[PDB]
């Protein structure tokens, strides 16, 4: 409800195209390709992949596990995505303890 | 926030989803009644929906037997998702409209 930004954050992809594992001892590194463009993300060695070689990811779609920037994912995909994220997300909370609460509130 | 007039003449909406795209299983799967319950019920219908040969107009409040009868829909495959007005487009200043609110509980 404040739109603070996690502490254990999740790492999205700006941009859509095909993911490129390059894992080794030194490091991790997520590679996002696409038809003019190709994005580097570093990842840590305590990274919880999601995606897998040979995927279609899209901008906004998580490629680590974790609670996802809300001012991050606004600016990736639009106005409408982080409405949808919000609310989905904190009825994930009420639904945990077994109370019942409409989505218009 | 209070409802100040019947109608705002909006043609934005939202469309709830009825399927959730589960990541152990790699699969998209029915979600649960209460949830669908919980973004449904008492709602007014954007566009017109045609299932199980039943007509639902537009502009009509979704009772409880409505909501089921598209959950029945969704398991034979027919309808993946229902457009609805909301609170989150409505264009009405300083408040909402009775159309993008809905039911009363
Ligand atoms: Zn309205």
């Amino acid at each position: 409800f404040e739109a603070r930004r996690p502490k254990a954050k999740a790492v999205i992809s700006e941009i859509d195209g095909v993911v490129r594992i390059e894992e080794t001892e030194e490091k991790l590194s997520v590679f996002v390709e696409s038809e003019g463009f190709s994005k580097e993300y570093k990842l840590p060695k305590e990274a919880r992949l999601l995606v897998k070689d040979g995927d279609y990811v899209e901008a906004g779609q998580p490629l680590t596990r974790g609670a996802i920037d809300p001012h991050q994912l606004l600016e990736a995909k639009g106005p409408e995505a982080v409405e949808r994220y919000l609310v989905e997300e904190i009825q994930k909370v009420y639904r945990a303890q077994g109370v019942k609460l409409h989505d218009k509130h | 926030i209070v409802v100040r007039e019947a109608d705002c003449g909006t043609t934005n909406y939202i469309s709830v989803p009825l399927f959730q795209p589960d990541e152990v299983t790699r699969s998209l799967r029915l979600r649960k009644r209460a949830d669908i319950e919980a973004g449904l019920y008492g709602r007014v219908l954007a566009r017109e929906v045609e299932v199980l040969g039943v007509r639902l107009e537009e502009g009509r409040y979704l009772s409880m037997d409505d909501v089921h009868l598209l959950i029945k829909a969704a398991e034979a495959g027919e309808i993946q998702e229902v457009p609805v007005r909301s609170p989150l487009t409505c264009q009405t200043r300083y408040g909402v409209c009775q159309k993008c609110y809905g039911y009363d509980l």
